[PDB]
């Protein structure tokens, strides 16, 4: 019975910096491993980063290392992440998904099957 | 046409934990049978469960070398035939039956690390899950059920040898049918992996709080549930109305339903409490063991007035402190990583046996000799001194009460740290 809600996505000037928020309500933050997608016009579902339940473990893509900051804070269930220097590839329609949380490497679970709850999932134009 | 196999292993475990608890029922009677003091009565479950915890690792590691559906059956027709044979000892050799004890305690470990993993392979879904499920909730059947056979073979044969005769003979129907109906399932560096995973597992600090607080609560479980029954037999002769097979016959119904209900009410309570904070699990935990120990004692102060305040307590004591159960196995896999888990597992229970519920009945016999010793012999100072020896199991209730609200405390940073462990 959790529920994400996206914000702070839009049209933006080429390379500026942005952030996303994705929010959840219908239960505590603290009990999910949270991730977000990014759908592309002509592509699927593509894996950007992913987060686990406490902060400690931050996965991200080989083209995006040094660009992006994936943040959390579990106190009011509010998961960030900061987008610098954009790239005209990061237009894509952004997607908040939420998994129970699991102690298996969060290197390996990219497969858009394993996250079994989503948002509605704010569009980023570079 | 593997459901048969999983009823079967069902009824096999009923069996062992029915043989288990034999003893305790009948033990009064026992020592009056030998005419030995305490520290024998508690010397034949301490046996049993240092040789228990001893076996164990061996047995589990022995499970992936040769056929697990031998090594099954062979185990239980070897502890079926030496209770059986422990059941025509003469009265003056006493340590032969601390010896038979001692191989019945080999022959359930066997069983006991055995049979989950052919439960396991056998399914592999949520049916799987419910399958362990209805294995582990033989436990408190088997238990109550022990109880009640012993007390009532007890009181209708007029001798308590033939309870040690009533468990056995089942257990061949039994195991012909492991070695029958059991399909075989062919499913499937150490030293040092152990060294390098208990070398990791020191330094964790919520892990070893919780084998502390596991370790009170199999201290607890074990003491009452071997002395309870005979201070309740006491009570009731030092009681001014003149009497136990119906005191032990009550105790084992009790002991089933409390299993049952508490087990169900903690899982619902963690549920429920899941939704306000992370650390739910340790601290419900918590909670239980102080609703434990506020109610156990409460019977070392009412059982001088009467029966029925005693037994209202040991059904609250029962349901509350059987409630953390199913939450200890859930405190331990949210910790300590996969790779890890099996190692956590086999120590943790390590070392639950050994600083629990291995001295605790021993413990009890030794602290009620030597408080009796000092005092006048009389009926009445055996029930207070067994009452005052008993005494010691809140203390270490309240002790398991913190070692959880520790667990609790450091949960949140070993969470942390085991997900940061394993994403690096
Ligand atoms: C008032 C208390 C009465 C206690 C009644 C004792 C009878 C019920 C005990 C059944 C056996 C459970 O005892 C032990 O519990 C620990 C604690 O998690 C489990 O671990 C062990 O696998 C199980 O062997």
């Amino acid at each position: 019975q959790v529920q994400l809600v996206e914000s702070g996505g839009g049209l933006v000037q080429a390379g500026g910096s942005l952030r996303l928020s994705c929010a959840a309500s219908g239960r505590l933050l603290s009990w999910y491993d949270m991730a977000w997608f990014r759908q592309a016009p002509g592509k699927e579902r593509e894996f950007v980063a992913a987060v686990t339940s406490t902060g400690a473990g931050t996965h991200y893509v080989d083209s995006v290392k040094g660009r992006f900051t994936i943040s959390r804070v579990n106190a009011k269930n509010t998961m960030y992440l900061q987008m610098n220097s954009l790239k005209p590839e990061d237009t894509a329609v952004y997607y908040c998904a939420a998994a129970n949380t699991r102690l298996t490497a969060l290197s390996l679970r990219t497969t858009t099957g394993s996250w079994a709850y989503w948002g509605k999932g704010t569009p980023v134009t570079v | 046409g593997r459901g048969a196999a999983a009823a079967i292993l069902s009824l096999g475990n009923v069996l062992n934990y029915l043989d288990r608890y034999t003893v305790a029922g009948v033990l009064l009677d026992i020592q009056q049978h030998f005419g030995v003091k305490d520290r024998g009565a508690g010397l034949l479950q301490s046996v049993f469960i240092c040789s228990f915890m001893v076996a164990a690792p061996i047995f589990g590691y022995l499970g992936d070398r040769f056929n697990r559906k031998v090594i099954l059956s062979c185990g239980i027709f070897f502890w079926s035939a030496v209770t059986f044979s422990s059941s025509f000892i003469p009265q003056q050799y006493f340590w032969l039956l601390v010896l038979s004890r001692g191989l019945v305690g080999i022959g359930e470990a066997s069983y006991s690390t055995i049979a989950p993993t052919i439960i396991g392979d056998l399914f592999t879904k949520n049916t799987r899950t419910l399958m362990l499920s209805v294995f582990y909730f033989a436990i408190p059947l088997g238990s109550g059920l022990g109880y009640i056979t012993g007390s009532s073979v007890k009181q209708a044969a007029g001798d308590w040898h033939w309870a040690l005769r009533v468990s056995p003979v089942l257990g061949m129907i039994t195991g012909t049918l492991i070695l029958i109906l059991v399909p075989a399932t062919k499913r499937g560096k150490a030293r040092t992996s152990w060294l390098r995973d208990m070398k990791a597992l020191i330094r964790n600090r919520s892990y070893v709080f919780s084998s502390l607080a596991t370790s009170a609560v199999s201290f607890a479980t074990g003491a009452l549930g071997m002395w309870i029954p005979l201070y309740l037999h006491r009570a009731q002769v030092v009681q001014k109305t003149a009497e136990g097979a119906k005191d032990s016959l009550i105790f084992g119904a009790i002991t089933c339903f409390t299993g049952f209900l508490g087990v169900v009410t903690g899982a619902g309570a963690t549920r429920w409490c899941r939704l306000k904070t992370q650390r739910a699990d340790p601290l419900v935990c918590a909670v239980g063991m102080l609703g434990s120990a506020i109610f156990i004692c409460l019977i070392f102060v009412a059982a001088k007035s009467s029966i029925v305040g005693a037994y209202i307590c040991i059904f609250v004591g029962e349901t509350l402190l059987f409630s953390n159960w199913a939450i200890t196995a859930d405190i331990l896999m949210y910790v300590v990583i996969p790779t890890r888990r099996a190692t956590a597992v086999a120590l943790q229970s390590f070392t639950s046996h050994l600083l629990g519920d291995a001295g605790s009945p021993y413990l009890i016999g030794f602290i009620s000799d030597l408080i009796r010793q000092s005092t006048k012999d009389s009926p009445l100072w055996e029930f207070l001194s067994l009452g005052y020896a008993l005494m010691l199991c809140p203390f270490v209730v309240v002790l398991g009460g913190m070692f959880f609200l520790a667990t609790a405390l450091f949960f949140v940073s070993d969470r942390a740290r085991a997900e940061q462990q394993v994403n690096q």
